[PDB]
């Protein structure tokens, strides 16, 4: 199916027979997602279930209570969880949003068409034919994405600003605190020029909630308009197209800039490995994100698991399905 | 005919006198189970917890029992110190059935009913099961007969895991304080946080036997649909049953060596209660730093919990045994009945002086009482030797802190010299010879016994492993 | 002594002993 | 043959002197922790230097040292 | 020209080699 | 030969399938990654025990015992 | 219906001397012990 | 072709030595157990271990150099050279005794590849493999004294330190503790490996005074003459080899039984019949009670500074002596 | 949280891994040079 390696007809292969069925593969994404929402909502319930009020989160071994208590969520002055319910809430919710996308897994994989290729003619669903070949195709899909992300950013950034604002560390309550817009500032964090020198940990040595919405918001505008920018062409540039890569597909470096299913699952991979290692150094240093009223002081072995996953997706994962990529491009 | 030592080899293309004498041999164990277990009770002295508990006493299989949930007789007694109370009133409590004979009992019967299976699939040998659809061979898959196995063993571990580990529907289990002194038979919680792996903190066990026993579930599942790989199947020979002998015996092997292991170090599976102190407990001080610390504590000496100082006699080290001094720990030493009281020595000047205790590889240790601050005071010389720092030329007072001996001061120089050697042997104690001719010379433990006799099994049991694995690999050849 | 010494050593002398001599005779018997 | 005698001419006594300076420059004491032989005792520090713990027995040695 | 067996002939010879010159160096310390 | 019932129900699981392999290596190389992650499980159980790695908090000795 | 895999047990005049060298030898060994 | 098969055929490609799947375990860990006790011997010390001085730098002979065991203090841990022992620092690794460590551990997995490596060997010439059942002999003492004896005493301390004179110090300690020459499994043994020279001996002399004069021997006149000259002979050849293999193997086998008992302080380190009677009157003497005496005598003189680490401090008047 | 000697065990996985791939790479390595 789209592979030849030795063993692509294997049942503990099998999810690369979704290579083409987009509807198949549309329905195990939001299964997948299912899953990833379930966990939250139930572990938040069970969390809440056995809360006690005198002792402390850090004492009490919550890996979801903290990053809702970061927000402002059932806290008050001190940094001492108050109410409990708005906990459930948020578990409750998540609930809903893994059974809506389990809903709709449910149905792209059995009773929608198993590929898109084969929908009827514009039925608002040849709309959403895409080929891992074509790049126009797949432009307008990462556009889309961008856009949810950058409304989530920015309603994160309003939230914090505006409306009940977050737990600022410093000002030892929940405060709507008033954003840094210093782009020049913002943006040395990331070679390490912080205010007060440069700093080894990138982007982790914020010392002040300003710092960290200003940010936000500086994401928020640059994913809207990135978003703009790939819904609104979709044409390839010479920045992928023509752009140096070595390859034993021809041993040397050349502009080829291919593309392949693999060569992007590749990509995202390591993405993704790579935010595991940023988020690793975040939660070792950055402790104004990570108020140790919450998270604890000590927080060593979070960072390694971090650590851990991040090179596990970054170089196991993207170097796998790289190197598969590549070999393929000699079709 | 067969040469001597290959006698059983006639069963090896038989399928159903294979599982004949697979079902005689677990016949055979249960009924030693049983029996083991009925002399056991049968020559026992429930009277005595504190100074002679089981482990003094040569039980082998009690503690076993004991581990997980039987403590009481039909007869009353309990193994906890407190006669038993029918706390049982309704169905899912059968814990009054199932005391030390009512296990005897379902073993007895279980050695019956396997002896019978055994017989008829020896009759019954041919089967029509054992030959495949059309080849009048016999033949069987190993691989999906393998699945089915560990699918019901795994079944059965969660089970233990979950129910009866847990007390939710079982006794649960063994658990007590660090020092020896409460043992309960109440069931574990299960927690996944890294200090379940401890080994010394129960919590690990049911733990481990629920993920465990998911994880064989799925093991077993797997098997039972997934085939084998051609590569594999040809290079361990999967169509020839040696080859599951061969790995049986080794993993058999590496069972006993870790077994012995936590028997001779410790662990939660074996409670000093139930198989007696390890022999590092003696050699760090560890009873002896805790008592001390007790009184130290602003506690009297009298108000010393027993079990505590019977822990610190070194006549309890399974260190100190040997491998021919046979029978019961009590026909060594004798039997204890009295604790003579913490002593005390002092020399002419008044100074405080301290008897060094004998490690656990001397065989016999030479008395030297010496000052705490590292200076030889007074000894014992050799059996007959000119001194110049002696026990009689010093002179020597002893004093004793609660115990038999409470308030008493021996300065008679044999008696002196007595609880000398007895303090260099620990904790002076009341002991009796006379009931069992008891020959002075120590034993060791359960735990001794143990780790020796597994050891020796493990190490025999590799070379097992290693000549099944050749003659699996060099089939062809052994022909 | 041990009084069960004396019975070991018996056992152990003669179970293997029988065994190897009802071997021997019934190989013996045959042709 | 005769080509590999000019490498080996040119090494192998490099090697021989190599080893030979490590003991003679004394770098081998430093690595090993092996006392010079003044090292064994002070002119008076005649007791024995033996680790007493597990745990810190390398900083209970640097106290030895 | 790197054959396995260059590789055990030098991993043999080479710390053979340096431990005698250790060795004869020892010898003549006083 | 005789045809009992019991041999009725559990012939297909006896020898159904005798002697068939899938060619090749199949799920062999997956068993690979289990058994190095056993061989990480067991390790750490080990250093654990030997007192070579120390959990924090996790006293690997009898005073873990507190507690019951 | 009789069994195929039925076979009779072999040992000749030397192997019983030699397991009662074995035997006795051991019992020898051991005895002092035994009786301890 | 995959790159195992590839890999399969050039392990088993003839060379002037036979490498196959074994070797990668077998020639790294005995190359390094190798240099672990030559280096343990030349460079590192015991002088904070034991108190002694067991390098050649030191100035030591070649009779005196050891690889001594590790502290006392450090019970039974591996010894990692990154554990919280050694922490990553080399120096500490030495001198607390990791070296030890570094040559049994290296040395138990070389010896494991080596009976691999005779698995694979007689797998491909296509014989039955006798040789790595009668190597399963020296892997059980290996296993029986370097690592299961220290792990049944207090510590490493306690193990055989490599070396010559160190091993001498290890079976005069085993006498005197735990009276190893009066333990029945030792004494097995013993007749094991005697029977084995003795059986080496004579079939060498006789294959050699009844050789034909071109197997190659009459075994018929071999035969006749040590029925005549001793009383019984074999008569088949297949048992006469295996006969050579089984008994220094058999002897093994039981000295590690012995050993494993010793392990565990269940030794037969005495008769009681003997201690009663001795107790009841003092003329009665034998040589196992003086046997006894000796073994008193030796651990008392022996202690103070073989287990140095225990401070033991026995004056003149305590030391037993024939007065 | 992560302990000295926890970190020891992880850096000695580290080192294994290269030992082992080092080792590993070099021996197919060499095999297919010479095919
Ligand atoms: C074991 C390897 C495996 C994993 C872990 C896995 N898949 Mg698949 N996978 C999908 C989702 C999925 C999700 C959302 C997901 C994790 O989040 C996974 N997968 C994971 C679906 C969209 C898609 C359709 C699934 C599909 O059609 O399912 C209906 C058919 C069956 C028999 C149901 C499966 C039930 C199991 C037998 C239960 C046995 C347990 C035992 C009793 C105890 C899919 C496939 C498929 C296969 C195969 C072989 C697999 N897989 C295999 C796996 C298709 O052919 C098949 C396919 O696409 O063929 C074209
Ligand atoms: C090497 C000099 C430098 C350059 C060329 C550079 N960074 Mg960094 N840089 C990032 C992005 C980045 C981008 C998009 C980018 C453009 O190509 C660069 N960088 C480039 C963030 C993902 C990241 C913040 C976490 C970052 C850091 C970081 C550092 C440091 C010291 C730097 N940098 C430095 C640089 C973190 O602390 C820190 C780090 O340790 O990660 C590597
Ligand atoms: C406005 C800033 C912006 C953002 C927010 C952004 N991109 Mg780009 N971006 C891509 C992915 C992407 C992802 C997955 C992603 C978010 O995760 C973003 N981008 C985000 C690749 C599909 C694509 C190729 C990148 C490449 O490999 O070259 C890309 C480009 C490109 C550009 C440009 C100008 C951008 N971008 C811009 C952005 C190409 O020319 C260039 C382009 O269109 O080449 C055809
Ligand atoms: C641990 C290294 C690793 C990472 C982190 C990783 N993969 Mg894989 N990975 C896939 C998805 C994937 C996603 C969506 C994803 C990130 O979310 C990753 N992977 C990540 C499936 C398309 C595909 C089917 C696996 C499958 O689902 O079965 C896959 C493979 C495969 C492998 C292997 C060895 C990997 N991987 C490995 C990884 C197939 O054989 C296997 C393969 O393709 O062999 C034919
Ligand atoms: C001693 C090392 C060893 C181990 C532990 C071992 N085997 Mg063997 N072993 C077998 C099964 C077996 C099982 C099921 C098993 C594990 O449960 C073992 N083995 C284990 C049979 C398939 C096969 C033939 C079996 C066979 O013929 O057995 C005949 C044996 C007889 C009449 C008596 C031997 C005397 C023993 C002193 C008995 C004493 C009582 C007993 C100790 C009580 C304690 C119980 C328990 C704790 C041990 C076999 C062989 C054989 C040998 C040899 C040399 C061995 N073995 C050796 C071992 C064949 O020649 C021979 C062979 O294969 O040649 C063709
Ligand atoms: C015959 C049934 C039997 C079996 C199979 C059996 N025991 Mg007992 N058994 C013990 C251990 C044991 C172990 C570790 C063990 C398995 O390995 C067994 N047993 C097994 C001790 C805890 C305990 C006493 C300790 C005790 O006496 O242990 C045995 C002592 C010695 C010198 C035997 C060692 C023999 C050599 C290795 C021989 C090898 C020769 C060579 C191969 C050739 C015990 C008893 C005892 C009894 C009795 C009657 C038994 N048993 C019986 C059995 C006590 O009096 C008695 C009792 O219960 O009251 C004290
Ligand atoms: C496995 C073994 C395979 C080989 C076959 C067996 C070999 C020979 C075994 C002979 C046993 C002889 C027992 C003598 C008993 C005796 O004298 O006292 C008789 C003793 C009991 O002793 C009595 O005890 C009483 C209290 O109960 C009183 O104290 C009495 O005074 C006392 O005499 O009997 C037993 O203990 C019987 C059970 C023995 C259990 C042995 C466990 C250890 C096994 C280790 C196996 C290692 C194998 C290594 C092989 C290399
Ligand atoms: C649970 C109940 C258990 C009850 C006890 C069971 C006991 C079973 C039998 C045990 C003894 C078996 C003896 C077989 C004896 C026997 O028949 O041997 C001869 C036999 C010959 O094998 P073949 O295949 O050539 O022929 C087989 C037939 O002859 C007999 O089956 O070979 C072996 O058995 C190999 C092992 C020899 C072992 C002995 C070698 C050393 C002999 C001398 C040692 C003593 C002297 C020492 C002087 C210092
Ligand atoms: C295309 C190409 C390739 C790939 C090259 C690579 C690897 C390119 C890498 C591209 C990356 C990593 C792009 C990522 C850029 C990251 C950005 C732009 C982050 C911006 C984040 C900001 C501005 C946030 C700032 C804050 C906001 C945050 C909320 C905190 O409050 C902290 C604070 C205030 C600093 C190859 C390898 C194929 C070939 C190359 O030659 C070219
Ligand atoms: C042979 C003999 C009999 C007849 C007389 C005669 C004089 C000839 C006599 C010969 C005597 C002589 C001079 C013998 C010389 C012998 C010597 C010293 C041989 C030594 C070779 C040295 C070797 C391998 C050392 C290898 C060292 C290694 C891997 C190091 C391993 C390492 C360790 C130990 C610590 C961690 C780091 C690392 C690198 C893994
Ligand atoms: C038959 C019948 C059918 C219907 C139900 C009913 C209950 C009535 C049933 C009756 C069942 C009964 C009474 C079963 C009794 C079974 C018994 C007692 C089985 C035997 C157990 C004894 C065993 C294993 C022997 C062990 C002996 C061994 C190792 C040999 C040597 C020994 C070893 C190697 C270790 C050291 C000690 C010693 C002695 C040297």
């Amino acid at each position: 199916t789209s592979v030849l390696s030795n063993f692509e007809n294997e049942w503990w292969a099998g999810n690369v027979r979704m290579t083409d069925l987009s509807g198949m593969l549309l329905g195990a994404h939001l299964c997948h997602a299912a899953l990833m929402s379930v966990v939250p909502g139930a572990f938040i319930v069970q969390e809440v279930a056995r809360y006690q009020p005198g002792v402390s989160l850090p004492d009490q071994g919550m890996i979801f209570m903290p990053h809702l208590a970061a927000l402002g969520v059932g806290v008050g002055a001190g940094g001492e969880i108050v109410d409990t319910y708005p906990f459930f809430v948020i578990g409750v919710l998540h609930f809903f949003i893994a059974a809506v996308c389990c809903a709709a897994g449910l149905f792209h994989t059995f009773r929608g068409e198993t590929d898109l290729n084969d929908a009827p003619d514009d039925s608002y669903a040849a709309a959403f034919r895409y080929e891992w070949d074509d790049f126009e195709s797949l432009s307008t899909i990462v556009g889309h994405h961008l856009v949810f992300i950058s409304v989530a950013c920015l309603i994160f950034a309003v939230n914090a600003t505006y409306g009940t604002g977050m737990y600022d560390i410093n000002t030892d309550t929940v405060h709507q605190i008033s954003p840094n817009l210093n782009p020049i500032t913002l943006i040395g964090y990331l070679f390490g020029f912080t205010p007060d020198g440069w700093s080894g940990a990138g982007m982790a040595a914020v010392n002040n909630m300003e710092d960290v919405i200003g940010g936000h918001f500086l994401i928020g505008v640059i994913d809207l308009l990135g978003a703009a920018f790939h819904i609104l062409y979709r044409k390839p540039t010479p920045l992928f197209t023509k752009h140096p890569v070595f390859s034993p597909a021809n041993g040397g470096w050349s502009n080829v800039g291919m593309l392949n299913s693999e060569l992007i699952l590749s990509w995202s991979v390591a993405s993704v490995g790579f935010m595991g290692i940023s988020s690793s150094l975040f939660i070792r240093y950055c402790d104004v994100a990570y108020p140790p009223v919450f998270h604890g002081v000590d927080r060593t072995g979070a960072a390694t698991l971090q650590l851990i996953l991040g090179l596990v997706w970054m170089l196991g994962g993207g170097l796998w399905h790289g190197l598969r990529g590549e070999r393929l491009y000699a079709a | 005919g067969l040469p001597w030592y290959r006698v059983h080899t006639v069963v090896l293309n038989d399928p159903g006198r294979l599982l004949s004498v697979h079902l005689m041999h677990t016949a055979l164990v249960s009924g030693w189970a049983g029996s083991m277990a009925l002399y056991e009770l049968a020559k026992y002295d429930p009277s005595d917890p504190v100074l002679n508990p089981m482990w003094r006493q040569g039980t082998f299989v009690m503690p076993v029992m004991t581990r997980i949930g039987v403590t009481h007789s039909w007869s009353g007694w309990t193994v906890t110190g407190e006669p038993w109370v029918t706390q049982p009133g309704i169905l899912g409590a059968h814990l009054n059935f199932f005391s030390y004979e009512g296990v005897i009992l379902m073993h007895i019967l279980a050695a019956g009913l396997f002896f019978l299976a055994a017989v008829w699939h020896w009759i019954n040998w041919d089967l029509d099961i054992y030959y495949p659809d059309g080849s009048s061979e016999p033949a069987s898959d190993w691989p999906k007969i393998f699945g089915l196995h560990l699918l019901t063993l795994g079944i059965v571990c969660f089970g233990f895991g979950s129910l009866h580990l847990t007390g939710i529907l079982g006794p649960g289990m063994w658990v007590s304080d660090p020092y020896g002194l409460t043992g309960h038979v109440q069931g574990v919680s299960p927690d996944w946080r890294p200090f379940a792996f401890d080994p010394y903190n129960p919590t690990g066990l049911v733990t481990h036997h629920i993920s465990a026993g998911i994880a064989l579930i799925i093991g077993g599942i797997f098997h039972t649909v997934s085939r084998p790989s051609e590569r594999l199947y040809n290079a361990l020979s999967m169509g020839n049953v040696e080859t599951v002998l061969s790995s049986s015996v080794a993993f058999v092997a590496a069972a006993a060596f870790v077994m012995v292991g936590t028997m001779w170090y410790g662990s939660a599976t074996t409670p000093i209660e139930l198989f007696g102190p390890t022999r590092y407990q003696w050699d760090s001080g560890y009873f002896q730093t805790e008592i001390q610390r007790r009184v130290q504590s602003g506690q009297t000496w009298d108000q010393i919990p027993e079990k505590l100082v019977f822990y610190d006699y070194i006549g309890n080290s399974p260190a100190k045994g040997g491998l021919f001094r046979t029978g019961a720990m009590n026909s060594g030493d004798g039997i204890a009945r009295a604790w003579e009281g913490h002593p005390t020595f002092t020399d002419s000047e008044g100074r405080e002086l301290f008897v060094r205790r004998m490690p656990n590889f001397f065989e016999t240790f030479p008395v030297v009482l010496t000052d705490k601050d590292g200076v030889v005071r007074a000894d014992i010389p050799f059996r007959r030797a000119e001194s110049r720092y002696s026990f009689e030329q010093k002179g020597v007072s002893v004093s004793f802190e609660g115990g038999t001996l409470n308030g008493q001061t021996f300065t008679d120089a044999p008696s002196v010299k007595k609880y000398a050697r007895k303090a260099q042997l620990g904790e002076p104690f009341e002991f009796d010879r006379e009931t069992l001719g008891s020959d002075g010379v120590f034993r060791t433990s359960t735990r001794g016994w143990f780790a020796f006799s597994h050891s020796c099994y493990a190490l025999l049991f590799f070379f097992g492993h290693w000549w099944h694995g050749a003659r699996t690999i060099f089939k062809d050849v052994f022909e | 002594v041990n009084d069960l010494g004396a019975i070991a050593t018996a056992l152990f002398v003669f179970i293997p002993c029988v065994f190897l001599i009802l071997l021997y005779a019934q190989t013996a018997s045959r042709g | 043959s005769i080509r590999y005698w000019i490498i080996h001419t040119i090494t192998v006594p490099m090697l021989f002197l190599a080893g030979w300076l490590f003991v003679s420059t004394g770098l081998a004491y430093d690595v090993f922790g092996t006392p010079r032989p003044n090292e064994y005792f002070d002119q008076a520090r005649q007791g024995l230097p033996l680790v007493t713990d597990r745990y810190e027995g390398k900083q209970q040695i640097d106290e030895f040292t | 020209i790197y054959t396995v067996r260059w590789l055990a002939v030098h991993t043999l010879g080479v710390p053979l080699v340096w431990f005698l010159g250790a060795i004869a160096s020892m010898q003549f310390i006083n | 030969p005789k045809q009992t019932w019991w041999g009725d129900v559990l012939k297909g699981n006896n020898n159904s399938e005798a002697g068939k392999f899938v060619p090749g290596w199949g799920t062999t190389p997956v068993m690979a990654g289990f058994v190095v992650m056993i061989t990480l499980l067991l390790l750490i159980m080990l250093q654990v025990y030997n007192h070579t790695i120390v959990l924090d908090g996790v006293d690997a000795g009898w005073t873990s015992l507190g507690g019951f | 219906t009789p069994n195929p895999n039925k076979q009779p047990v072999e040992l000749n005049r030397a192997s019983l001397f030699i397991g009662l060298l074995l035997v006795l030898v051991l019992a020898l060994l051991f005895s002092s012990y035994f009786f301890n | 072709r995959g790159w195992f098969d590839v890999l399969d055929d050039w392990l088993k490609r003839d060379r002037f030595v036979f490498i196959g799947w074994s070797g990668i375990l077998l020639f790294p860990c005995a190359f390094l157990s190798i240099g672990g006790w030559f280096t343990g011997t030349t460079f590192v010390t015991s002088w904070y271990t034991h108190g002694l001085a067991s390098s050649y730098l030191e100035g030591a002979n070649f009779l005196t150099v050891a690889v001594s065991t590790p502290a006392d203090s450090l019970g039974h841990s591996l010894l990692l050279l990154w554990g919280p022992e050694a922490q990553g620092d080399f120096t500490r690794w030495c001198q607390l005794g990791g070296l030890w460590n570094f040559t049994t551990l290296h040395g138990v997995f070389g010896l494991i590849g080596f009976m691999l490596r005779q698995f694979e060997i007689a797998r491909l010439v296509g014989v039955r493999p006798y040789n790595a059942v009668a190597f399963s002999g020296p892997i059980a003492v290996y296993v029986s004294v370097f690592l299961m004896y220290p792990l049944g005493q207090s510590s490493w301390f306690f193990a055989p330190s490599w070396g010559v004179t160190s091993i001498f110090r290890f079976l005069l300690f085993a006498q005197g503790f735990h009276n190893l020459t009066l333990n029945p499994f030792h004494m097995m043994g013993v007749a094991g490996i005697l029977g084995g020279a003795l059986l080496c001996a004579i079939h060498g002399a006789t294959v050699e005074n009844t050789l034909f004069e071109d197997e190659t021997y009459s075994m018929v006149t071999a035969n006749r003459f040590w029925s005549q000259i001793f009383g019984i002979a074999f008569s088949n050849k297949r048992w006469l080899h295996f006969f050579m293999l089984f008994v220094p193997v058999t002897g093994l086998w039981a000295s590690a039984i012995g050993l494993v008992g010793i392990a565990l302080n269940m030794r037969a380190y005495d008769f009681v019949s003997q201690e009663i009677r001795a107790a009841e009157d003092p003329e009665f003497e034998t040589f196992y009670t003086k046997n006894i005496l000796l073994n008193e005598g030796l651990r008392a003189w022996m202690a103070p500074q073989d287990q140095i680490h225990e401070n033991f401090i026995f004056p003149e008047e305590v030391l037993p002596r024939g007065n | 949280t992560i302990t000295p000697s926890l970190q020891g065990f992880f850096y000695s996985i580290l080192f294994g891994a290269i030992v082992l791939g080092l080792l590993g790479g070099g021996f197919i390595f060499f095999s297919q040079k010479d095919k």
